[PDB]
């Protein structure tokens, strides 16, 4: 793996949240 | 409130630009010169290094950038900074670049060495925001903190202690670490943690868990705009008199302002010049563990993974020669902009109801909603 696993979110928007 | 708020911050911007003003000014550099984010940022550094030096100073020549090693009296740019915000210390300012620099870091580099040497999962990329962001900085330095920030802090002051004044901090670090979380068990959970004056593995081992409980019951860490000096000292040169008329850091001010930066680049022979202002401008907003899908969206055009990112970072190296080194205009403009948030979103849709807004609407009036049914590329920047 080594990689990301979750978003951080940097702005307020309708959107689902990766994880 | 828009009176302190929006026009202290004004003042402490202000500051900044009719610093890189003078400063530039004394380096005898020219406008395009001035323009450099390679310049802007050595001079940058040079201040916070003088205020807790010399640097890298590239000038144009018919043709070719010459590259200068320079040095300054320490306290000569603690003059000529205090000079410009009215002889205050204007701690904010100092700060302010102290976090461009951390988010240029948390895009143009991952942080794994040290995540796994302090025993977290190399996978927690997504809460180390700011894990570069000296301790120095201010109260409104740590809000801007991932959750996985703060833990790589007390495992290793806990690690090297378990392995006097120093309590309060502990206290307080966790504090601040309850309060990145927005739900009761987290809050609970942390207390629980805090409780031990000699926390051994019993803590080390809990904080781990609750760090990966932020993966997906995230917590509240603010978002900061902080774009380059030059960008303020052109501003400023330019008329703008911020204090004045008014500045944030999480509003529509700063995408405004990047709307009509005139920024340069040094840029390495075999580099792409669109994917170097990518990096630049995700360090412009703490875009750097924000969901590609939204990036683009917001940004207006693809906004690459770093795998795919050709760009080894924004400053040159002194093993570097600058035969064959060149320079390009950085794309900083964005098609929408967006309230750059604090909260990590609860119940799966977030935010619900809030959009984005055209660079027009100056007010937060008339709000815009993404659908992501489309042919993306990817969510994790890394």
């Amino acid at each position: 793996s080594s990689g990301q696993i979750s978003i951080q979110p940097t702005f307020s928007v309708q959107r689902n949240l990766p994880f | 409130n828009a009176t302190e708020i929006r026009a202290s911050v004004g003042k402490m911007i202000d500051g900044i630009g009719r610093f890189y003003i003078q400063m530039c000014t004394e380096l005898k550099l020219s406008d395009y010169e001035g323009r450099l984010i390679q310049n802007s940022l050595t001079i940058e550094r040079m201040v916070l290094s003088a205020f807790d030096t010399g640097g890298p100073i590239y000038r144009r020549v018919d043709g070719k950038w010459r590259r200068e090693l320079i040095l300054y009296d320490k306290e000569e740019i603690r003059r000529i900074w205090r000079q410009a915000n009215n002889g205050d210390d204007a701690t904010a300012g100092l700060t302010h670049m102290m976090i461009w620099h951390s988010n240029l870091n948390d895009a143009t580099y991952q942080r794994t060495r040290a995540l796994v040497r302090t025993g977290m999962d190399p996978r927690m990329c997504s809460l180390m925001q700011g894990s570069t962001l000296p301790r120095r900085s201010g109260a409104a330095g740590a809000a801007v903190k991932g959750v996985g920030t703060m833990v790589m802090e007390l495992i290793r002051m806990i690690k090297r202690g378990i392995n006097r004044r120093t309590r309060i901090a502990y206290e307080r670090m966790c504090n601040i670490l309850k309060g990145k979380f927005q739900t009761a068990a987290q809050r609970t959970m942390v207390d629980q943690v805090r409780e031990s004056r000699n926390p051994g593995n019993a803590e080390f081992e809990d904080l781990i868990f609750l760090a990966r409980s932020a993966l997906i019951l995230r917590g509240s860490v603010a978002h900061k705009s902080c774009l380059p000096a030059c960008v303020y000292g052109s501003a400023v040169a330019s008329g703008y008199d911020f204090e004045r008329e008014g500045y944030s850091l999480v509003g529509i001010d700063p995408f405004r302002l990047l709307q009509n930066s005139q920024v340069y680049s040094l840029i390495r022979p075999n580099e792409n010049p669109a994917h170097k202002s990518q990096l630049v401008w995700m360090a412009c907003h703490s875009a750097a563990f924000e969901d590609l899908r939204v990036s683009s969206f917001i940004r207006g055009t693809k906004v690459v993974p770093r795998g795919k990112l050709s760009t080894r970072g924004v400053q040159i190296a002194s093993n570097e020669n600058m035969e064959t080194m060149e320079s390009s205009t950085l794309e900083l403009r964005s098609r929408y902009w967006a309230i750059r948030t604090r909260s990590g979103g609860n119940t799966d849709v977030s935010f619900q109801g809030r959009g984005v807004f055209e660079l027009s609407d100056e007010k937060a009036t008339s709000p815009i909603v993404p659908s992501f049914d489309m042919s993306n590329e990817g969510s994790y920047f890394f």
